[PDB]
């Protein structure tokens, strides 16, 4: 027997700006974007879902500096909360 | 502890776990016998654009991190567009997916609105991988292991020339 | 005296279906996204905020039929959570 | 009840508000002087593609819905791209926005993968308005009034002709 499943579901994007828009990279520190979004992983990953702390790490680059940019989920098929689960 | 499989990740505790636990989660598998996979694809040498410095501080950044997170990372760098679809396509195909319960897809390169560059794009001859392919890439029609299961790709590059900003006086 | 703001923030995009793929329509009935999205707007808006809305809605049309679609969120800019609190 | 301003949406109680109530949500202005708007854009009658027959119930519906949440909606049908440009440029200079904590803008026509189709619309002739061109008259620059406000986008449409489905066996 054979069923029908949706050619595109589960699926989460978040990219380091907007669209039209240029993302920054430190030459000794790193990615702004990548930095933030590790540091907000190592804090939330055990209490929020993934949907949750790419949305706090959109927070963050809330007020513009000299080198501004604004992370962006984009294509989300998530139906349902993507917990980590660290140390599970 | 940082001394631990986990890192600086945070744990999360059995009363937090139970605490979330409801029929609108994704499920995890058994920590024993999963075997969870992630791919970072990085460019940092190129052919004809500037090479981008601090690359390798990502690099570890990311691939620590996920494998805190428990997944097995394979690291790609210096690829072209047709060399990261074929390193895509053989990431779909591993075996291991079948016995995960989700994924993450790490790129991190030099970008453009049409989307990510590989190492010999140039303004004269673009050699570009759009976010489109990478999706159908990992779906379910040519990705069947993954099905029903999360699918997070990030990305780290521009997505135009603009500084994204306006003014406004207060 | 003049600040920066970003160009792109606040945003959320909610399409009927994934790219490349129909989204249905009952000639009768509408719009079966629009009318599941009412439905979930006039059950969820009190205790959810709209990003969890529009979850729920891409989670009510996992299971396909002969006519199947799958609703998906799109550029979001969103900083904070959007709760409608209807009645305030 | 369904008689009052709310009709078939639940309620939010004051006992709910404020276990909901923290500094990572939206502030929402006084019910008594804000200026809430929302935009529906219908076509339903086209030039060359079918009609949209059943498009008047999902207008009923969202215009319904969205005033029971406290939006002013504004109803315009049957409109070509550059028709839906201009009434989105209209929209984005309208003064209540200013008096507004957000607004919502919903799109239902017949849909391809560029875009979303007008009602001058053919395979010929493309009639087309992209979701881009939607977000850049409605961002910081183009509707300064909106700024830092949420901007909910609702399109029903096609984004191309597959049924979106692939086979598994069990």
């Amino acid at each position: 027997a054979i069923k029908k499943a949706h050619i595109e579901k589960d699926f989460i994007a978040f990219c380091s700006s907007t669209p039209d828009n240029v993302s920054w990279r430190h030459p000794t520190m790193g990615s702004v974007f990548i930095g933030r979004l590790i540091e907000h992983m190592q804090e939330y990953a055990c209490s929020c879902d993934v949907e949750e702390i790419f949305r706090k790490v959109r927070f963050s680059f809330e007020q513009p500096d000299g080198r501004a940019q604004m992370p962006t989920t984009a294509r989300v098929t998530l139906t349902r909360c993507f917990y980590l689960f660290p140390g599970h | 502890t940082s001394s631990g499989s986990e890192g600086n990740v945070k744990l999360c505790s059995l009363e937090e776990a139970q605490r979330i636990w409801s029929a609108e989660i994704y499920p995890i598998m058994d920590k024993s016998s999963r075997t969870r996979l992630a791919l970072i694809i990085c460019n940092e040498e190129f052919d004809s654009i500037p090479r981008r410095t601090g690359a390798e501080v990502d690099i570890t950044g990311m691939t620590m991190l996920l494998q805190n997170l428990g997944y097995s990372v394979d690291v790609k760098k210096n690829l072209t567009a047709s060399d990261m679809t074929t390193e895509l396509e053989a990431f779909a195909h591993r075996p291991e997916h079948k016995t995960s319960d989700s994924t993450f897809l790490v790129f991190m390169s030099h970008g453009i609105r049409e989307g990510i560059c590989g190492k010999k794009h140039s303004e004269q001859v673009p050699d570009i991988l759009q976010l489109n392919a990478i999706f159908n890439m990992l779906n379910t029609k040519n990705c069947p292991s993954l099905k029903d299961k999360p699918k997070v790709i990030i990305i780290q590059a521009c997505r135009g020339d603009s500084p994204g900003v306006v003014w406004f006086k207060d």
